[PDB]
RNA sequence: UCCCCCGUGCCCAUAGCGGCGUGGAACCACCCGUUCCCAUUCCGAACACGGAAGUGAAACGCGCCAGCGCCGAUGGUACUGGGCGGGCGACCGCCUGGGAGAGUAGGUCGGUGCGGGGG
RNA sequence: AGAGCGCAAGGGUAGAAGGGGGCCUGACUGCGAGGCCUGCAAGCCGAGCAGGGGCGAAAGCCGGGCCUAGUGAACCGGUGGU
């Protein structure tokens, strides 16, 4: 055949869910666009990689139109 | 037409069906309530009654109550229904199918045609009083290659029809042979 | 026709979606059995049934033949199928209402349909209209 | 500026537009 | 392409592609060398 | 300039006329001129670009006001075109020098037209706005015979707070427009 | 349109949300994240007269004095809808002047 | 406290689309004008400044209808963690805990913050 | 939002990542808390510190391009430098 050709897997998701710790830093999840938003205390990156900004408690936004954010509430 | 309904609560849905009552619910604005009619019966009923009809039917509290199926669960494999939804009507306005009877026939059926009857009932708002045991329908006129519409209907006094004005309710397509056995052949 | 070339098999799992009511015609044609049915089955009963009932009514056919169908050529094992020898077929599963007629007398039906279940590779159960719908 | 038009049939328009010389005929005059 | 820039009266280069024939013979684009702080950059 | 004939048509005599005709109950629901655009479907000077300076120029001095260009978005491979470069000239006028061009329009550009014959009625967009087509652009006051190169056409466009043709249609006859009835 | 606003709301604290109508050039100075504004130093609908930059200027240096008396110093400005250039310009260029 | 307006966030179409109505004292819009600051691949359409008078027509604000849209049970089923049964097989069935989609009933012309002006 | 986003497909997307402008070269040097991913080697994201810059009134944004391909250990050797 002409087939059976394919591309590494590319092992992306949430990677730290609502209510873990994390340090700054953090990769919180690895993304193929903005399936999911940046908000408090989470940057991103080149890729759409989301990222901790302070350590903290993560937890998760839905904004319906607006969208789903990802935040860490920090606390020390 | 009318029949013994049944209360159930607990009971489980499926031993029931084992029983042979068939299990429903009564609803409407106000009520909503669990029943069971019994199956062997409901057959009867629903077999003439179907959802043209109104079914007044009787709890064990005396209760007759104004009501018709607003839809009916076929269990898929071989044919028997699962539960029956009941409408409980009041008096103000109500949509529901109303029949339609074709009477005539057409030019187009005795040259060799086909009676094609896209509805053989229609959706109307209407309220209880006005149970139309049917609709006329004034198929005689039609002809193989000719339509009669939606727009197109004897309504009966005080009644409206919910459904689009434009749908059609009835044609007639050509009847279908070998004039098509041979030219389906090899053609394709 | 479109889509492209060639497609796994799948299952046919409960009887599910595959089945339902009559809906235009007079009687109907009913599947027991799960099933592939081929287009040259299909095809077959169509005509045995007009052939049978000459200048008839109308058959609606309501299977429709999207899954083409493979088949390798007699040698081994080296990438998918050829296929389509067969060509396509209609998943069929217990209670697909598959032909029905309409224009036609209760024993003309009670026949064209008949003779239809048996060009078929399947138990088939022939079909009224009782009442069974959707309204109120 | 004043723009004329000494449209050729009989009449002068005193309009707005550029050069005062416009030289016209046959226009709604006539 | 390979192009290797290069500091005016010094010695320091810098990662680049110039392109074959798109429009683009002569390139002058700024930076910030080592030895001070930011120079004009000719190609060569 | 803020003064000219139809500056004050459409007031001391318009106004009124349609206060009568249709009657309405507020001061600005009366239809009003207040738009007009000039358009050019120049696919022909896709090389020439000095032609492009021509009816630029031109419209210039016919429109009293300076000329713009639009090159296409998805361009007609078959005519010779692809993608963002082509042209298509247009110049949109308002306020007071929209109304310096219109007096040229309906009392020198119509006037002198080979065989005018009326304003197309049925050019009426079905709410209340006008489009036409013209030819020769040499029908205008300030282009001499011996200047012209090429006989350039184009088409233009006059939007009105008009809510319907009828609206229209009478707010056109009334500040004068030379309808084929 | 007021794509500006998430940009400046993202920087973390204290809009100075300049809004301005055609006689009045109001100004809240609003912390979100809680929903709340903490002066609000309006103009036209509130004392002053009728010149617009120099009004605008003089309403500067209200949420100026209205603010330091509280606390705030973050500059953080919406130059809302409106682009930065006079009446808006002038107003928290007074709210600089102090 | 209450009522209307203005700026602005929160809920994320039960806010919306479309239709009738209404408010100009205030507030806001449209509005007068293009000298100054400032502006358009052309235009004071948009941005901008200075501002009589006029207007609530457009816009927007508030209401009122359910045609579209949107939300949408309950009951039942499909499916199915776990446990099993029949038959010779594609498959079919029970026990147990979970349980839709679609469809009916139905709802819906918003809910609510903080601040500001006004009786 | 079915367009566009250089190119495949996909995920993302106008409350721009898309179209147009004005100024510009951060297609920076020195680094790098902390993670993703993973047998190893490699690949990936990255706040922030310093230096000196760019656009912006400013909050700020810039360590190339909506993202995910556009590649090759080590040896041996070429050129330029301290
Ligand atoms: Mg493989
Ligand atoms: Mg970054
Ligand atoms: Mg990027
Ligand atoms: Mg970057
Ligand atoms: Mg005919
Ligand atoms: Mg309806
Ligand atoms: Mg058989
Ligand atoms: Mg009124
Ligand atoms: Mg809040
Ligand atoms: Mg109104
Ligand atoms: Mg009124
Ligand atoms: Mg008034
Ligand atoms: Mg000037
Ligand atoms: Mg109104
Ligand atoms: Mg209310
Ligand atoms: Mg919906
Ligand atoms: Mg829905
Ligand atoms: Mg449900
Ligand atoms: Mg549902
Ligand atoms: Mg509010
Ligand atoms: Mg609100
Ligand atoms: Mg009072
Ligand atoms: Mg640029
Ligand atoms: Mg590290
Ligand atoms: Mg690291
Ligand atoms: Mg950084
Ligand atoms: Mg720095
Ligand atoms: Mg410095
Ligand atoms: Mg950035
Ligand atoms: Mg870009
Ligand atoms: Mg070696
Ligand atoms: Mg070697
Ligand atoms: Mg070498």
């Amino acid at each position: 055949t002409k087939n059976g050709r394919d591309s590494q897997a590319k092992r992306l998701g949430v990677k730290r869910y609502e209510g873990q710790v994390v340090r700054a830093g953090n990769i919180l999840v690895r993304q193929r666009g903005t399936r999911f938003k940046p908000g408090k205390n989470v940057g991103m990156g080149r890729d759409f990689t989301l990222f901790a900004l302070v350590d903290g408690v993560v937890e998760f936004q839905d904004r319906g139109r607006l969208g789903r954010y990802v935040h860490v509430r920090p606390l020390a | 037409y009318r029949l013994k309904a049944y209360y159930r609560e607990g009971e489980k849905p499926s031993a029931l069906r084992r029983a042979g009552k068939l299990p429903g619910v009564m609803y409407n604005r106000h009520l909503n309530r669990k029943v069971y009619v019994d199956l062997v019966e409901f057959d009867k009923v629903f077999r003439q009654a179907s959802i043209h009809h109104v079914i007044v039917l009787e709890l064990p509290d005396g209760q007759s109550l104004p009501t018709l199926v607003r839809q009916v669960n076929l269990d898929k494999r071989r044919r028997r229904p699962e539960h029956v939804d009941f409408f409980v009507l009041s008096d103000e306005p109500v949509e529901m199918y109303v029949p339609l009877r074709f009477v005539g026939t057409p030019a187009g059926v005795r040259a060799g045609g086909v009676l094609q009857e896209i509805h053989r009932d229609i959706l109307v708002k209407v309220s209880p009083r006005n149970i139309p045991e049917f609709i006329e329908v004034d198929v005689s006129g039609l002809e193989i290659g000719d339509s009669l519409h939606a727009s197109d209907l004897k309504l009966p006094p005080g009644v409206e029809l919910a459904v689009s004005p434009e749908e059609t309710i009835a044609a007639v397509v050509p009847p279908e042979d070998v004039e098509k056995l041979a030219e389906e052949a090899a053609a394709e | 026709r479109m889509k492209y070339r060639k497609q796994q098999r799948g299952r046919l799992k409960g009887a599910t979606k595959g089945g339902d009511y009559v809906a235009f015609g007079d009687f109907g044609l009913v599947a027991l059995e799960p099933a592939w049915i081929t287009a040259q089955q299909i095809e077959a009963a169509r005509v045995a049934m007009v052939r049978h009932f000459r200048r008839g009514g109308k058959i609606f056919i309501r299977i429709f033949p999207d899954k083409p169908y493979t088949k390798k050529p007699l040698e081994v094992r080296m990438g998918k199928g050829k296929g389509n020898v067969e060509g396509y077929v209609a998943v069929v599963k217990p209670g697909r209402v598959m032909f029905e007629v309409a224009g036609v007398t209760e024993e003309q039906a009670m026949e064209a349909l008949r003779i239809a279940g048996h060009k078929l590779p399947i138990k088939t159960k022939i079909v009224r209209r009782d009442a069974y719908d959707e309204a109120q | 500026v004043p723009a004329r038009i000494i449209c050729g049939c009989g009449n002068v328009i005193e309009t707005y537009s550029t050069k005062p010389e416009i030289y016209v005929e046959v226009c709604s005059k006539c | 392409l390979l192009l290797e820039c290069t500091e005016c009266k010094r010695r320091n280069y810098a990662t680049e592609k110039n392109k074959r024939n798109t429009p683009n013979k002569l390139e002058l684009r700024k930076y910030c060398p080592w030895c001070r702080k930011h120079t004009v950059h000719r190609e060569v | 300039p803020l003064d000219l004939a139809l500056k004050r048509k459409y007031y001391e005599e318009v106004r009124p006329e349609l206060i009568r005709r249709f009657g309405y109950q507020n001061v600005w629901e009366v239809p009003r001129l207040e738009k007009v655009v000039i358009n050019q479907g120049l696919g022909e000077a896709k090389e020439d670009a000095r032609i492009l300076e021509k009816a630029a120029q031109e419209l210039a001095l016919i429109t009293g006001q300076k000329p713009a260009v639009t090159r296409a978005k998805k361009s007609i491979s078959n005519f010779k075109l692809r993608k963002g470069m082509p042209i298509g000239l247009r110049v949109t006028l308002r306020r007071d020098r929209m109304w310096i061009f219109l007096e040229k329009l309906l009392n020198v550009a119509l006037p002198r037209i080979r065989d005018f014959r009326g304003l197309n009625p049925n050019s009426f967009d079905g709410r209340g706005n006008y489009n036409l087509g013209l030819r020769e652009q040499l029908i205008f006051p300030e282009i001499t015979y011996d200047m012209v190169d090429a006989l350039r056409g184009m088409d233009i466009a006059v939007v009105t707070t008009a809510e319907t043709d009828e609206e229209a249609r009478a707010l056109l006859e009334l500040l004068g427009f030379p309808f084929r009835k | 349109k007021f794509r500006v606003r998430n940009r400046i709301k993202r920087t973390g604290r204290l809009r100075l949300s300049v809004f301005r109508s055609l006689k009045h050039i109001y100004a809240q100075i609003i912390d979100d994240e809680k929903g709340v504004t903490l002066v609000s130093a309006s103009s036209l609908a509130l004392k002053l007269k009728g010149n617009k930059t120099e009004v605008a200027r003089q309403v500067g240096r209200a949420l100026a004095e209205k603010a330091l008396a509280l606390g705030i110093k973050q500059v953080a400005f919406d130059r809302g809808p409106y682009k930065y250039h006079g009446r808006v310009k002038a107003l928290a260029e007074g709210a600089r002047e102090g």
